């Protein structure tokens, strides 16, 4: 029933799983785009403290899907919310996609994907929609 | 702090885009 | 281990059994006598449509103690954080408090409390922090 | 709806704190 949870589970889960594999509507397609751009950067900036971060968390928790979320909710616990915050979380997910793949090839993303979009969808749907949802991500990140 | 140091590299790509 | 958790836990869960009873630190007890004030306030001048609304939440669930929580997660869901915003939570879970209690004597506002006290507190950590977190409640409302 | 018109009570009490 829910149109924005399911077209922000589909773009978030087809990024996490072609990231973690490594193989490949119209507002669907600009958004994975826009992702695929922006998120690589994340990743390519950022590689060296992702990989700091992961580790932590994994002392900690990890096999709980629900780690991410919680981080999502602490990054978010100041109340300001902003697409760097938003494409920052979604970079990181994939990183860790990318992680659980590595470690067991028939590691499901869906899970993660998720964990992801219920954080966004759920707590920040009012955002989402005054800020013209998937659409207006891509328009805030497009430079040329 | 992991929360903290995610929350300066998206808030510092957020103010790269303004 | 938490201590704003155990502090705000106490705060919400007496003006909870205070409200739906009738019957009664420093800090907290100035945050409960702010509380008491303020949103005895917003109970009284709202109490036409607290009414209104606990109805339509009965229709679609009511037991279901996480029926406020998900309230509050929608109100906060545009990512605009304020205590005006917080003591209205708190306030409409207190007429709440009452109706269970109106229908059971024996009914516990626990529960509700801790669904109050876990958005608050694990959703707006940061932002209850920067704000001197009850201290802050406290200066934001004294008047006189 | 209860989440909007809950929020016009609690921005509207806000912007009376100033
Ligand atoms: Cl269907
Ligand atoms: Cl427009
Ligand atoms: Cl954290
Ligand atoms: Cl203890
Ligand atoms: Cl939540
Ligand atoms: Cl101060
Ligand atoms: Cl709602
Ligand atoms: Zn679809
Ligand atoms: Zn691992
Ligand atoms: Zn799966
Ligand atoms: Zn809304
Ligand atoms: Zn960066
Ligand atoms: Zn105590
Ligand atoms: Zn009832
Ligand atoms: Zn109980
Ligand atoms: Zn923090
Ligand atoms: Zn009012």
């Amino acid at each position: 029933e829910d149109d924005l949870y399911r077209q922000s589970l589909e773009i978030i889960s087809r990024y996490l799983r072609e990231q973690a594999t490594g193989s490949k509507g119209a507002a669907g397609r600009r958004a994975l785009e826009t992702l695929r751009r922006v998120g690589d950067g994340v990743q390519r900036n950022h590689e060296t403290a992702f990989q700091g971060m992961l580790r932590k968390l994994d002392i900690k928790n990890e096999d709980d899907v629900k780690s991410l979320s919680r981080v999502m909710i602490h990054v978010f616990s100041d109340g300001v919310t902003n697409w760097g915050r938003i494409v920052t979380l979604i970079s990181f997910g994939a990183f860790v996609a990318k992680h659980l793949k590595t470690i067991n090839q028939e590691s499901c993303i869906e899970p993660l994907a998720e964990s992801i979009t219920d954080v966004l969808v759920r707590t920040k749907r009012d955002w989402l929609v005054k800020q013209r949802g998937w659409d207006g991500f891509v328009e805030f990140f497009h430079v040329e | 702090a992991i929360x903290a140091x995610l929350r300066r590299m998206a808030d510092d790509l957020n103010a790269q885009y303004e």
